[PDB]
RNA sequence: GUCUACGGCCAUACCACCCUGAACGCGCCCGAUCUCGUCUGAUCUCGGAAGCUAAGCAGGGUCGGGCCUGGUUAGUACUUGGAUGGGAGACCGCCUGGGAAUACCGGGUGCUGUAGGCUU
RNA sequence: CAGGUGGGGAGUUUGACUGGGGCGGUACACCUGUCAAACGGUAACGCAGGUGUCCUAAGGCGAGCUCAGGGAGGACAGAAACCUCCCGUGGAGCAGAAGGGCAAAAGCUCGCUUGAUCUUGAUUUUCAGUACGAAUACAGACCGUGAAAGCGGGGCCUCACGAUCCUUCUGACCUUUUGGGUUUUAAGCAGGAGGUGUCAGAAAAGUUACCACAGGGAUAACUGGCUUGUGGCGGCCAAGCGUUCAUAGCGACGUCGCUUUUUGAUCCUUCGAUGUCGGCUCUUCCUAUCAUUGUGAAGCAGAAUUCACCAAGCGUUGGAUUGUU
RNA sequence: CGGCGGGUGUUGACGCGAUGUGAUUUCUGCCCAGUGCUCUGAAUGUCAAAGUGAAGAAAUUCAAUGAAGCGCGGGUAAACGGCGGGAGUAACUAUGACUCUCUUAAGGUAGCCAAAUGCCUCGUCAUCUAAUUAGUGACGCGCAUGAAGGAUGAACGAGAUU
RNA sequence: ACUAAUCGAACCAUCUAGUAGCUGGUUCCCUCCGAAGUUUCCCUCAGGAUAGCUGGCGCUCUCGCAGACCCGAGCCACGCAGUUUUAUCCGGUAAAGCGAAUGAUUAGAGGUCUUGGGGCCGAAACGAUCUCAACCUAUUCUCAAACUUUAAAUGGGUAAGAAGCCCGGCUCGCUGGCGUGGAGCCGGGCGUGGAAUGCGAGUGCCUAGUGGGCCACUUUUGGUAAGCAGAACUGGCGCUGCG
RNA sequence: GCCCGGAUAGCUCAGCUGUAGAGCAUCAGACUUUUAAUCUGAGGGUCCAGGGUUCAAGUCCCUGUUCGGGCGCCA
RNA sequence: GUCUCCGUAGUGUAGGGUAUCACGUUCGCCUAACACGCGAAAGGUCCUCGGUUCGAAACCGGGCGGAAACA
């Protein structure tokens, strides 16, 4: 009984934030997009044309065409039990550049200069990121203090 | 709708932008002649009454207008079918509108 | 008479009975779909790149 | 031709108050909500008693009535008709609907069954949570009893359990009891009409020396 | 320490009132022959340089409003997963993890890029 | 041979969904908000609505302005006529339903115009990743506007629409037209249009109690089952009635229950059949007790009556009318 | 099926053929707008084939002419059928003898009725009974009576009722 | 009505084994794998086509196979995932709010104007100023599926390398003030294989049955409610015995 | 779709490219002693709208608006 | 039980810009007196409550009363 509409229940989805409305800032007409780089797909609504799709926002995918004002990005979209990579033609208004990747980028950098200083020294170093191992063995002095005895409240009934 | 007499647009056979006399498209008669035709009477002539179905069903209210342009650069008569989207009443070349004036008592 | 309109329940199962696999990622992805204009004269870039090979080999050596 | 507020005890469904969306609904049974004295000033009743709901259902705007009825024809009874101020907290902006059939003996007469089964608007409830206040009553420190006593009886006019309670805020203030009256001294609290405005210490300094002065 | 031109982020920049402004500058200001526009040289366009910081603008101030950021609210509301937990139900408690928002109370009140000036 | 008449006769059809079917409605093709549980998707004859149009400008540029409302003034003039100033984050307008969006805008007023034009592909939306429709980004022409950057291939975005076959028109000094040639004609290739609203698109009126068949408990009419709105019977509070006095006897406003002796709701069983109203006859059971036994209360003097308790042992009738209950 | 074939017809309007109503008695009202049926064409609209004229090289195209029928116009209700409203109007109110109008054409006449025809309805009144949703008699703005069928009336009935 | 016990179209033979999306039935054993009642279209709703779920047949690869007995002699597979972690985005539900917008809504208070009623003696300048209105201001009670500043939990996408990183050089008819930008291509060097956990992966053909579902926790719509009707999530029954 | 017809005071009907009329309605006068009836006068044209043939048009010709006839019917 | 319509001088009544007619009543004209006729006056807080706008009987919402149609 759901309409087939392009644009259904997008009402919250395209609207602009609180006191955000008005002239697009310039500076996302000024970012440069090559081809193969990771974009979020957002779609303000402020501008119609090239819009998203409502099932691409919030996705994030690569470029791999670059036009005078849209980039063409290659991103997955989930239908029943296949996800298929779908090619859409979004304007530069309804994209960012993604971060994920860039910290990527800065721990491979780090890596590898880490990895020459080791070569030119002799040190070994650990590269491989861990996940948060147990907590070591510490002492907590009491600084000559006891430690505030805690005990719960009676109950009242507020109002 | 109202749409102009002339228009000045692209000509296929200039290949360039021309002006162009406006008129509305009507159907031609039927050829008699025209395979189809003939299938028809040949199907139709004898027994059996009707062999072909009759629609009787309408549901449209109006026809999507069809402009017959034509170049009318003298040594190029091409003509050309444009087509509008659906209106009930459709004038060609009627009295343009104005804006800043009052409704007629 | 009257019947179930529509449901997803166990939809969810059999998409996942064999897998909800990914896209088959490979090296060189297509062509198809990028500007004609670049595209040509990516062609003329790759069909012009032959002559300056012995100045590539030349600094190569 | 109403039916038992059994059918309606339970917030079943979602708030449906009467809007653009809701036309055509009855006007709610109650529609005075304070009474007593309520010109009188701050000082005057420093007591106030709430009736609290130990239930999440829904009250209907005819039991909302008749408990402010009882409860204000006790009050009159025991403090006079000016010793006291009674506040109703609770509004019915939850519209209840009712599917009307066809209460004679038959069915193809265009009964339908469930078919449409929407129903039109047919009251008010409302709806009231665990810890909310249904009805306050403030008045003199004397006139406690009073007070628990109408409150008991306003009681049989609800479905669900209800507590008594004796706030320790001061009258129908927010404010402390304890701490409210030297509040006022030291200018904290301004009384104004039934309440009182707190005075931050923050502005501009002619609202302070309006004060002090 | 500032300003001008073009800006980036787009209130920590906005709004109301008051005070101060040296030098450049920015402006107000003078005029309508030409350019160009008007019901009107008010606006716009043009040609100027007598006067002025009165205004704009800049800086500051206000137990200022707002905005921004913290505390409190509050481990509260809500919530993932669990039980042959409680209760007639309504709903509630516990285990396992996560965890807000007002009111109220503090602090702050534009940063900065390019190019070019002034300030002994 | 041609035209008319022609249920005298022939053949056939007489949609679907559906809290049974019919009547009603369209939930049958679409669009907005919600449902919807903070990606997307999500149902009911769910809720509030809209659509089958309109526009040579309400399309395309560019320029200049600021809108709704309010305050204070100004001859008639007043709550509303016009003029002026000030405030005014949009509280207006943008064709329409709604939502989003928008201020030297996307609104209003002008100037010039026809990108609402000619083309090939790719992509998004529904999706089976088919089509139509709609849409996005390009590319190649030819143009419009502006000083220009640019913007424009319809409407600020989300809807406003349509296959095969057939017909009609337009285009290529194009192909074929059958042994060859010329010319009509006809066929074709490409693109518009004439439409299927049951909107992926048959050409379609009833009736049957004279009826038939294949089936269906996927589906109604009678029992039973869940429920108890409605019906019936109780309880709590006690404003009041009761000359006085809430509660002898009653009980407004509220509120909590029970029953399945009413009627609904549903469609779980039964359609290779459970004989469908009432009466007659006969047995048993329930108690929410009309009478009788023993009791308590009274606004119980007696008599009569009323309320309540244990209590279903026993009884609860003869007739007129009506098929009747 | 067909033959100048056959039935009525060995017939001829006091006859054949087709209908409705249903003895007797007494009446059988208004409506020809609708649908039928029928009648005259009065110029006359539309209208096939054939035929005629023109263009063309021919296929073909166009034009003129205009059979029946329909349309137009008369008649027809013992043809099918239909017989509603509204406004004003009499010296108590109330009705409307009277005057106009609308949908079409006419507005239910004489009669009859809670009838085998009336929902409301077990209508109201009288009678019949101790008691009658029954019967009879009467009334009639009659949901939704009614004139080739209405209203009667002896005799008759394995007809329905008290 | 009747027309040979047959009549709302007799009987006999034939076309004829008429058609049936509907009912009924459908014959030996063991072993292995094992569902669906959902999407889209259909004069489609007791049926099909289509995708999904299933089976069969494979094929392409990966790990090594170890020692005649015995006996390893930083570094340890292509790749994958209904999982977590680390970063990075996405959202407008729950909650909260209304002295924040849009709607709804209670009560006082303080004000000075008005087509408020008017108002005790004021036409006279209501000489006066008492009151009720409306309005404004600061407060106040209660709210929202089709309201919202703020805003969770659960959740959705991406990344966590050799297809990566860094150096040079060549081509271009695209772009261009420029040795400009971009893309492509050619060489070269980098291996501590750049989170945890687990698992061997990739790929093709043919294809049956199904397309009536139902139940439970939780979320949830209509309904007084229902062993009612309709959805979301997971599990189950159907297909499953056992305590 | 083709061939035809009509469209007007409040209501109805006739009408000449050279100046729209008649009746019924309204109002006001006339006749009568008076009321009716009757005679007159005044106002009233959704001339169906638009363009043209036209010196002239309600008229004639085309385009629409409904009201209607007779035909005709393969998406 | 629902739907539709209506709640206005005593009565029936039409009806955003301060309520019309007739009867009922009274009075005044005219007559020798009467009847009639003519004219004037009185008489409706418009069912109730709430709401928008300058202002509502009219428009909107709720609730009461009455009459047809369903049920
Ligand atoms: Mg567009
Ligand atoms: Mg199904
Ligand atoms: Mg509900
Ligand atoms: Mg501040
Ligand atoms: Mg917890
Ligand atoms: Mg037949
Ligand atoms: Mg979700
Ligand atoms: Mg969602
Ligand atoms: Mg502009
Ligand atoms: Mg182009
Ligand atoms: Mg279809
Ligand atoms: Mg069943
Ligand atoms: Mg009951
Ligand atoms: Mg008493
Ligand atoms: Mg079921
Ligand atoms: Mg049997
Ligand atoms: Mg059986
Ligand atoms: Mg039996
Ligand atoms: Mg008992
Ligand atoms: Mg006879
Ligand atoms: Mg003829
Ligand atoms: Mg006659
Ligand atoms: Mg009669
Ligand atoms: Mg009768
Ligand atoms: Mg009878
Ligand atoms: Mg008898
Ligand atoms: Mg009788
Ligand atoms: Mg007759
Ligand atoms: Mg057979
Ligand atoms: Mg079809
Ligand atoms: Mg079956
Ligand atoms: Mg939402
Ligand atoms: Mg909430
Ligand atoms: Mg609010
Ligand atoms: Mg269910
Ligand atoms: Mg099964
Ligand atoms: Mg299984
Ligand atoms: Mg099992
Ligand atoms: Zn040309």
């Amino acid at each position: 009984t759901n309409t087939k509409g392009k644009r259904r229940g997008t009402r919250y989805m395209f609207s602009r934030p609180f006191r955000k409305h008005g002239v697009v800032p310039l500076a996302t007409y000024m970012r440069i997009y090559k081809k193969g780089d990771i974009v979020d797909i957002k779609g303000m609504g402020t501008v119609q044309k090239g819009m998203p799709h409502k099932c691409y926002h919030g996705k994030t995918g690569r470029v791999y065409n670059v036009t005078q004002h849209a980039v063409g990005i290659v991103v997955n979209k989930q239908v029943k039990g296949k996800i298929l990579a779908k090619r859409i033609n979004v304007r530069i208004e309804h994209i960012k550049h993604s971060k994920s990747r860039d910290s990527f980028l800065k721990r491979v950098k780090e890596n590898d200069q880490k990895k020459k200083e080791a070569k030119e020294k002799g040190t070994w170093v650990q590269l491989k990121r861990q996940p948060a191992p147990p907590r070591e063995a510490h002492f907590v002095r009491t600084n000559g203090k006891e430690p505030e005895l805690l005990e719960p409240i009676p109950y009242e009934f507020m109002a | 709708v109202n749409v102009p007499k002339t228009r000045r647009t692209f000509c296929k056979k200039c290949g360039k932008h021309q002006p162009h006399k406006v008129t509305q498209y009507k159907k031609g008669k039927d050829s008699l002649y025209a395979q189809g035709k003939r299938r028809y009477d040949r199907k139709q002539s004898g027994y059996g009454g009707q062999t072909k179905p009759i629609f009787r069903k309408k549901a449209k209210t109006t026809k999507k207008i069809v402009l017959r342009l034509e170049c009318v650069e003298p040594n190029c008569r091409s003509k050309r079918m444009l087509a509008i989207k659906r209106c009930k009443h459709f004038e060609l070349g009627g009295d343009k509108k104005r804006k800043g004036q009052v409704i007629q008592f | 008479a009257k019947s179930k309109n529509h449901t997803t329940h166990n939809q969810s199962r059999k998409w996942h009975r064999n897998g909800i696999k990914k896209p088959r990622s490979q090296r060189y992805e297509s062509l198809k779909g990028v500007d004609p204009k670049f595209l040509r004269n990516m062609r003329f870039a790759k069909k012009h790149n032959k002559k300056g090979l012995k100045k590539m080999q030349a600094n190569n050596a | 031709g109403r039916r038992p507020a059994r059918c309606y005890r339970y917030c079943k469904n979602k708030p449906y108050p009467k809007s653009r969306f809701c036309r055509g609904v009855p006007d709610a049974k109650i529609r005075i909500f304070d009474l007593g004295r309520k010109k009188a000033k701050v000082d005057e009743f420093p007591l106030g008693g709430h009736m609290v709901s130990d239930e999440y259902e829904q009250l209907s705007s005819e039991a909302l009535e008749a408990a402010r009825i009882c409860a204000n024809k006790y009050m009159v009874k025991s403090c006079g008709r000016d010793g006291f101020h009674m506040r109703v907290r609770l509004h019915p902006f939850h519209v209840i609907r009712i599917n009307k059939m066809l209460s004679c003996a038959g069915a193809d007469r265009l009964q339908t069954g469930m078919r449409g089964a929407f129903g039109k608007p047919q009251g008010t409830v409302a709806r009231v949570h665990i810890g909310q206040v249904i009805m306050s009553i403030r008045t003199k420190l004397q006139n406690e009893e009073h007070v628990i006593e109408a409150l008991r009886r306003a009681k049989f006019k609800f479905p669900g359990r209800q507590k008594i309670h004796i706030s320790k805020k001061w009258g129908f203030t927010k404010f402390n009891a304890d701490e409210f009256e030297d509040m006022v001294a030291k200018k904290c609290l301004i009384p104004d009409g039934c309440g009182v405005k707190y005075v931050p210490s923050h502005g501009p300094l002619d609202k302070w020396r309006v004060l002090h002065s």
